[PDB]
């Protein structure tokens, strides 16, 4: 069944699950040919892969050459994902595999239920939540990574950085839903919003700055005035 | 002309041969069903007038025995037996026609609808879908569930239909993913009519049997498995001309005799409306898709 506001609490019990977000697989840019109409040229993409409980991302690249000669590229965007997203379930040991695969939109269902017939007790849910997944190409570090590539690549990450050392799962992951939806209302006052003091660096091996526990409830709070206000400057209010 | 005729007719029935019927009074002097066409599978099926739950029949061939109907009243309904002495047969029903306590089959010399709903469909292949082989006619009623539906409880009476499923390893080669799924002519031709069907006459004649029971008997079961072997026709990109020519008779005689007030259970309107509208056959069933828009413009 979906996943939704009441069953929330489940993603960060002890049985090992994955969100899939496919938004990024297949991105263009869209522009004017020199006879005046409109064509796309692919850049390269990505699939988000989250394990809500332990903070590991497992960013799958898409390189644009995996479009070449082919057709209906955005319907084959969700096959290849739910390729990719069973060649990662199949490469890790049995007693790492998820029991369950949370896809962020419904129509990743069918390819991910048909790429995964060989692991029948893998559940495929649905979500009836509103995920900003989609702006984890806002974080720095993840869009250069995946403009750089040159071929596919895998690139594996802790989005919560060391969170987990000071704060649970549930306080790990309400935070970076919280910043990836203020980046994805609007980029540049998030991402002002992170630097306002600069001497809190982020380390070499992060993606999030080093603040402190009270920096952090500073933070939270000014990204969620950002979300108000944005909500507010949008609709009028 | 072969005749089925009954030993009394002890409750008050809706009774039906194939696509006729006619109601019968309790204890009224009704002995039977004579002058039926030889050549064809049939359909003898009942609706008591007390319980209009429970639609029950038998599927026949007048060709493979002398068959007789008679009331049980321990079990409570209309049997079908078969008559071993054939002299006693022919005797009681010289007799009954004498005394002409049989009606007709009503065939009018025109209509060829029954020839064309059952045009496929052999009293051996029925057989293999309703198991019990000590008999050479077959039993069903509007409760009998599928295999694939008892998978999803007493086989001895379960209806073996081909289970068809689209998620399926059976219908998904590996590596072929993507393609097998919005394109299932492998599945079609390679796994069903090769493989489990053999030739396109015997998956027609599942499918037509599977409608008639849905139709007879508002078995739903029987239902699912009519809209799932269209579906994979109509999803499947390369299907062979005869096949796609005769699916479109097939349909129409099937589309024309349903009755106009059961369409709202009997035809799923997701099916329908991916055939004639989105999948590959889209334009490949011209008879079907005048008949269903003329008749149920609604469910589409
Ligand atoms: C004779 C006897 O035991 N009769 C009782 C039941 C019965 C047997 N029947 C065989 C052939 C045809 C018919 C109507 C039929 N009725």
């Amino acid at each position: 069944g979906a996943m939704n506001s009441s069953n929330y609490a489940e993603l960060f019990n002890n049985d090992i699950k994955l969100f899939v977000d496919d938004t990024n697989v297949y991105r263009v840019t869209v522009h004017k040919t020199f006879e005046g109409n409109v064509a796309t040229k692919a850049i390269n993409g990505c699939i988000f892969t989250l394990n809500p409980k332990t903070g590991h991302l497992f960013l799958k690249i898409i390189h644009t050459s995996v479009w070449a000669g082919q057709k209906r590229l955005s319907q084959l965007a969700k096959w290849k994902t739910a390729e990719e997203v069973s060649a990662l379930v199949r490469s890790l040991p049995k007693e790492e595999q998820p029991k369950q695969i949370i896809v962020t939109r419904k129509a990743m269902l069918d390819p991910l239920e048909v790429h995964m017939l060989d692991f029948p007790n893998i559940a495929i849910r649905p979500t009836e939540l509103r995920l900003p997944f989609s702006a984890a190409m806002s974080i720095d570090k993840l869009s250069d990574v995946v403009m750089k590539a040159t071929e596919p690549q895998m690139v594996l990450f802790n989005i919560y950085d060391d969170w987990l050392d000071r704060i649970s799962s549930y306080t790990a992951f309400s935070r970076l839903t919280l910043l990836l939806r203020a980046l994805k209302t609007n980029e540049e006052s998030a991402k002002m919003i992170l630097l306002s003091d600069p001497t809190i660096t982020i380390k070499s091996y992060h993606l999030w700055p080093s603040f402190t526990d009270e920096q952090w409830i500073t933070i939270e709070s000014q990204m969620r005035d950002l979300i108000l206000t944005e909500y507010g400057r949008k609709y009028n209010v | 002309m072969n005749t089925v005729p009954f030993t009394s007719a002890p409750i008050e029935v809706t009774i039906g041969i194939d696509q006729y019927s006619f109601n019968v009074k309790e204890n009224q002097p009704f002995h039977g069903i004579k002058d039926i066409p030889i050549g064809h599978v049939h359909v003898i099926h009942f609706q008591h007038a007390d319980n209009s739950s429970m639609r029950y029949g038998y599927w026949f061939d007048c060709r493979m025995g002398n068959f007789y109907i008679q009331y049980d009243p321990k079990d409570g309904l209309y049997k079908m037996m078969e008559e071993r002495d054939g002299a006693k047969f022919e005797n009681i029903v010289h007799n009954f026609k004498e005394r002409q306590m049989m009606v007709s089959y009503p065939k009018i010399d025109e209509d060829d609808t029954w020839y064309n709903l059952t045009e496929f469909v052999q009293m051996d292949k029925i057989r293999k879908i309703v198991r019990k082989d000590e008999n050479q006619f077959s039993y069903v009623d509007s409760s009998m569930t599928t295999v694939q539906e008892n998978e999803l409880s007493d086989p001895a009476h379960s209806l073996n239909y081909t289970v068809i499923n689209f998620k399926s390893r059976e219908a998904i080669r590996p590596g072929h993913e993507m393609e097998d799924f919005l394109d299932k002519s492998y599945y079609l031709n390679t796994v069903m009519l090769q493989g489990i069907f053999k030739n396109s006459s015997n998956y027609f004649g599942e499918l037509q049997f599977a409608f008639l029971n849905a139709m007879f008997f508002g078995n739903y079961g029987s239902s699912l498995q009519w809209h799932a072997m269209i579906e994979l026709i109509c999803s499947s990109a390369t299907v062979p001309k005869h096949m796609l020519d005769k699916l479109d008779e097939i349909l129409y005689y099937q589309i024309k005799t349903l009755p106009e007030q059961y369409s709202d259970i009997l035809l799923n309107e997701r099916v329908w409306n991916i055939c004639l509208y989105s999948s590959f056959q889209k334009n490949s069933l011209h008879n079907t898709e005048k008949i269903m828009e003329n008749k149920y413009p609604e469910l589409l």
